[PDB]
């Protein structure tokens, strides 16, 4: 019988944490639960930033967190972070709100808590919003990774090459200037 | 003796991929595109913009 | 959990169709039909049978 | 086999409205490849294509008088391997298409000309014995013919048998 | 919890009125048929009257089979066997011919049977085996009140209504014959009535187009 | 040695013309390559300088930039698996206005109007195309028009 396609492909998703974390799969477990009984859109992405491993679910920084309550009509919305919240000393001024997130840091953690604010875990933010009433979900930066510098490396396509060290005498001659022959 | 040249299989092999478009995308690269228009099309949006903001008033 | 065949059972197939009674009943894979006949033609017989 | 008419009429452009239309007797073995033989017979004839065209009429003729024994003269072009060429047989049959498929067979027998091939250009029933050319068809024309079937055969559905068979009739 | 007996008195209720309703359906396209096959009957007899060759309509509907087994077929007509959607061997479809799917039969002219079928060909087909595309998915039509939840947007609540919509070739073609699923007739009982499949309606072969000869053979096949 | 020069194989395909050699009709660099326009590409033999490379007559593409002589085309030529974008630098006189738009574009003001015109008498439109259809039935006089017995020609010689 002719195939279209691949038979038997895969997902190509995590449908369930590759993490063995027994403690998350309690938070998979109600998330799901939830996804599916609320038909909330909301616990269906939850449950998906859930599974993402460490790379895909960069640390969102306080800072950052600051920045999506500044937006128009969401100063007073419960932030739900999938992820680590990292405190961040750039900001000063961090607003009196409520977080959800993964994992805080003592830094953040307390600096939230300084302004009069509220560190929650995913839980307590079911408890609070099971279907997502005025959540507003932040992702940290995936493409600033120090890896992905690297990755889709050529000509000339303006990215990092993988090397140890460091500056000149490492990668600096022939093909990288007119002057030694060309460049790249 | 060894045989020199073909493109047997060579498409077949293409067509494994996809053959994917180019993708486009809206605003393309003005990268190439003449240097004096380049120029003035940034004032351009340098003006426009500005606009923007006195129409939010 | 058993594919039936509404051609088969007749109950299957009355419970598609409820039409179908009628259409049994009445039989309609029938109907006389028609009728006094008219008519046969003047050339179409004389190009055919050339 | 059957013997389909088939009419067809070009197709109508703008200009050149009602077409002159044109029939064939095709002998054909049904609907399908009538419509075939009468595209393949006119585009010998035509600028015409079943595409740039169409038929107008199927009508499968039948033998006026099928239970009486006719001399029927076919002209045939068949195609050999060299060279194409004309003929002209009888066929002492009882119907058009009885004698145009026991044709094939014939041409098929001795001049081992397959259906695609072979044309037939006409056929024709002969009113008079005399116009009858063919010896092999006279034979039968014979005032007050009588024959007997020498050397008959039985057909024993068991595999043996004990009388010890006989040819007599 | 309470009350769901009820529901049952309820729901059975909108299910004698919906019955009705699919009856008079039914009761009218019965009717459309045996008029618009009387109807051309008649057009060919009183045309015949007046000197006058009437000419039947093209047909609307094709219903291509495939016959060739998957793998040794060339790529473009491989593409097109995939566009039909005949990937198996000895599956069907109903294409609704055009000038632009009468090129693509043009293709794979020796890969498929296909000719022009009929109520009763389109029936037998679908009741048999006849499914849906529900949710991806090749879920059977089993009961009519299950085509109606998915194609109930194009009107079609019922089996036969759809059957309808394929035969006829209604507006809603596209959608009725993209939600039944392929068709995947056995081989025929009979046999294909020749010695070798592979050749064509002039010189014995069961391929390509067969006008009328398709109703004969999908019904064995079916 | 095998050889690949830029020009190789062009022998028929930049070969001006018949009885069109020499000047250049004046409409040629008339025309408003404004960018965005589709337009395909016929060398022209005659004007050597931004003639375009043998691959890309025929091609046609669209225009991502204009100056003084030449317009930018962006043609995106397939190449091994994965179609490349490819920005020439062709003058005027290579290219020509690609009619395939031009009927589109026409297509589409016509689509305003069967629109504009049925919404204000009674809404009922049908307006894409559509493909040529089955023939509908007909009746076909034989009046003035009886059918010629046809018949399969004996082979003579020629």
């Amino acid at each position: 019988i002719d195939h279209t396609s691949k038979q038997h492909k895969r997902s190509s998703h995590r449908t369930a944490p590759k993490s063995d974390n027994v403690y998350l799969k309690l938070l998979v477990k109600l998330y799901a639960f939830l996804a599916r009984r609320t038909d909330a859109p909301f616990n269906k992405v939850i449950l998906k930033s859930l599974f993402l491993s460490k790379i895909n679910r960069p640390p969102v920084s306080v800072s950052r967190i600051s920045r999506a309550l500044k937006q128009e009509g969401a100063a007073q919305k419960t932030i739900v972070v999938v992820g680590t919240v990292t405190d961040d000393n750039r900001i000063f001024e961090f607003p009196k709100t409520t977080v959800a997130a993964l994992r805080f840091t003592a830094g953040a953690k307390a600096k939230i808590l300084k302004a009069g604010g509220e560190a929650i875990t995913l839980d307590q933010l079911a408890v609070r919003a099971p279907k997502g009433q005025n959540t507003l979900i932040v992702r940290g930066p995936r493409a600033s990774r120090e890896a992905a510098r690297h990755f889709g490396f050529g000509p000339h396509k303006g990215k990092a090459p993988r090397i140890q060290s460091t500056g000149r005498k490492f990668e600096r001659a022939r093909g990288r200037r007119r002057s030694r022959a060309f460049k790249v | 003796k060894s045989k020199n040249h073909t493109a047997h299989n060579q498409t077949k092999k293409a067509h494994r991929n996809g053959i994917k478009k180019p993708k486009t995308y809206k605003y393309p690269s003005l990268k190439g595109v003449d240097a004096k228009f380049r120029r003035n099309h940034r004032f351009a949006l340098h003006g426009t913009a500005k606009a923007l903001a006195a129409k939010r008033a | 959990v058993q594919k039936k065949n509404p051609l088969k059972n007749k109950q299957v197939l009355l419970r598609l169709n409820p039409y179908a009674k009628v259409f049994a009943a009445e039989k309609l894979g029938s109907k006389k039909v028609d009728q006094a006949k008219i008519k046969p033609s003047a050339t179409a017989l004389e190009t055919l049978k050339h | 086999f059957k013997e389909y008419q088939v009419i067809g009429r070009r197709l109508p452009t703008e200009s050149v409205p009602e077409p002159k239309l044109f029939r064939m007797r095709i002998f054909a073995p049904n609907d399908v490849v009538a419509k075939s033989r009468y595209w393949y017979f006119l585009q010998k004839l035509h600028k015409v294509k079943k595409a740039s065209g169409e038929i107008v009429s199927l009508n499968v003729i039948s033998e006026a008088h099928p239970t009486t024994v006719k001399n029927f003269g076919v002209w045939v072009r068949y195609d050999s391997r060299s060279g194409t060429h004309n003929m002209y047989k009888e066929i002492r049959d009882v119907t058009r298409v009885g004698a145009v498929e026991s044709l094939y067979q014939d041409m098929a027998a001795r001049h081992r000309a397959r259906f695609r091939s072979i044309h037939i250009l006409k056929v024709v029933e002969l009113e008079k014995t005399a116009d009858v050319k063919r010896q092999y068809v006279k034979q039968f024309l014979t005032k007050d013919l009588k024959f007997p079937l020498p050397h008959r055969v039985q057909k024993s559905t068991k595999v043996f048998a004990y009388k010890r068979p006989t040819t007599f009739y | 919890q309470k009350t769901a007996e009820q529901v049952a008195a309820e729901r059975v209720a909108r299910k004698a009125e919906k019955r009705a309703a699919i009856l008079e359906r039914n009761a009218a396209y019965q009717k459309e048929y045996e008029t618009a096959e009387r109807a051309v009957i008649d057009a060919k007899r009183e045309a015949k009257a007046n000197s006058s060759y009437y000419v039947s309509a093209e047909a609307k509907l094709v219903f291509v089979v495939r016959i060739k087994g998957i793998n040794k077929i060339p790529p473009k007509p491989r593409k097109v066997l995939q566009l039909l959607r005949l990937n198996q061997i000895n599956s069907g479809t109903f294409v609704k011919v055009t000038k632009a799917t009468s090129e693509l039969l043009k293709l794979i002219e020796p890969y498929v049977a296909y000719g022009y079928p009929s109520y009763s060909t389109v029936r037998q087909l679908v009741y048999k085996r006849g499914y849906g595309k529900i949710n991806k998915q090749r879920i059977p039509l089993s009961d009519n009140s299950i085509v109606e939840a998915n194609l109930g947007n194009y009107g079609i609540l019922s089996v036969d209504d759809l059957i309808h919509e394929i035969v006829t070739v209604g507006p809603h073609f596209k959608q009725a014959n993209n939600f039944l699923w392929p068709f995947k007739l056995s081989n025929p009982s009979g046999g294909w009535g020749v010695p070798r499949k592979f050749k064509h309606f002039i010189q014995g072969g069961s391929f390509g187009n067969r006008e009328e000869f398709i109703n004969k053979l999908v019904k064995s096949m079916n | 040695g095998k050889s690949h020069g830029y020009r190789s194989r062009t022998r028929y395909m930049f070969q001006r013309d018949f009885r069109k050699h020499g000047a250049i009709a004046l409409s040629t660099y008339m025309k408003v390559y404004k960018v965005g326009d589709i337009v395909d590409i016929k060398a022209n033999g005659s004007i050597h300088k931004g003639m375009p490379h043998k691959f890309y007559q025929g091609k046609t593409g669209v225009v991502y930039n204009v100056t003084k002589s030449s317009v930018g085309i962006i043609i995106n030529k397939m190449v091994g698996n994965r179609y490349l974008e490819k920005r020439l630098n062709l003058r005027v006189e290579h290219i020509k206005h690609s009619k395939c738009r031009q009927e589109f574009l026409e297509r589409v003001k016509s689509n305003a109007a069967k629109k504009a015109e049925a919404k204000a008498q009674g809404v009922a439109v049908q307006l894409k195309r559509q493909p040529a259809q089955p023939k509908e039935s007909r009746v076909v006089s034989t009046e003035g028009n009886v059918p010629q017995t046809l018949a399969p020609v004996p082979y003579e010689t020629f």
